[PDB]
């Protein structure tokens, strides 16, 4: 198999 | 925007990863010795430590590293795969007590996530939940020092 | 002397969030 | 939840300059801390209790450009090294610390929050010393207690060989005092 990134979390809550 | 914590998944389970010091760390019990995907192909782990339940690949795209804790605070905060923040009192180098115990499902899938101090700096990686009768009261974690040493 | 001009901001009130997919 | 921050630039050199002169800024404001510039330097300004406070040695006695033109300072205290304008419409204010915590966190211009141990009325030690250049531009930034409250405003760095080991700050008390003056 392989590990796939399905999402991300920005701790500061930056919408930018 | 760039994320510090990546939400990853394998063929079976789903969990978290955290970029610290330019490396994207996670739990060996989630990734194993597995490779990480990329638009140029799978890239291998720079680190693998079955012993400390720790593995790390080179930090991926769209990510930004987290800074290790330097204040030595015991007032920790766990971040789940749903972005929930859970205050945890540090009971030990690898143990912390949730200030409000929550059902296991709430902490489920969040292993590999970050354990932050009051400054948002990384203190350790969520290793596993310590639950009594389906209630996560405390948690197990890999301190950043192991990571700082591993690399 | 000219006025002091705001050229940016720093936001503390933000909280961990899953980056929306576009 | 822990102290985390982010930054966003709202305007560049030219827009800055035109606005400095015009004194009329029409950009929408958001946030507790504003990245501020004069034709000579850039630093920070923190909104505490509805007032946008900054360091006197940077803002001087100038006015702040706003949607209605220049706004005159509400408070100016050359000795306290403080100046304060009415906080911009759209900004969010922090409130002073009510727990005498001596474990502070300095939020820099780059939106990094670094720990400093309170060691006096106006000093704190950088648990992780950083070079001066990194701290440059952070004057007027807040020093927060673990709960996220204003304890002070970064004023100067205590350094040697170009590395900041400590920081000198204007305690949140001088603000109250300056308003009362
Ligand atoms: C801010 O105004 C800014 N531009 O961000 C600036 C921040 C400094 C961190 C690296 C630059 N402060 C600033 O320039 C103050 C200001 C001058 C001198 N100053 C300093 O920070 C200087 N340090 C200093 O004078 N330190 C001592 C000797 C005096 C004050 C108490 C601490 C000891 C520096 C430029 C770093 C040499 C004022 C103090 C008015
Ligand atoms: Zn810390
Ligand atoms: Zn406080």
């Amino acid at each position: 198999g392989s590990v796939v990134i399905v999402g991300r979390i920005v701790l500061s809550g930056k919408p930018a | 925007v760039e994320g510090e914590v990546q939400i990853v998944s394998t063929a079976t389970q789903t969990f978290l990863a955290t970029c610290i010091n330019g490396v994207c760390w996670t739990v060996y019990h989630g990734a194993g010795t597995r490779t990480i995907a990329s638009p140029k192909g799978p890239v291998i782990q720079m680190y693998t430590n079955v012993d400390q339940d720790l593995v790390g690949w080179p930090a991926p795209q769209g990510s930004r590293s987290l800074t290790p804790c330097t204040c030595g605070s015991s007032d920790l905060y766990l971040v789940t795969r749903h972005a929930d923040v859970i205050p945890v009192r540090r009971r030990g180098d690898s143990r912390g007590s949730l200030l409000s115990p929550r059902p296991i499902s709430y902490l489920k899938g969040s292993s590999g996530g970050p354990l932050l101090c009051p400054a948002g700096h990384a203190v350790g990686l969520f290793r596993a939940a310590v639950c009594t009768r389906g209630v996560a009261k405390a948690v197990d974690f890999i301190p950043v020092e192991n990571l700082e040493t591993t690399m």
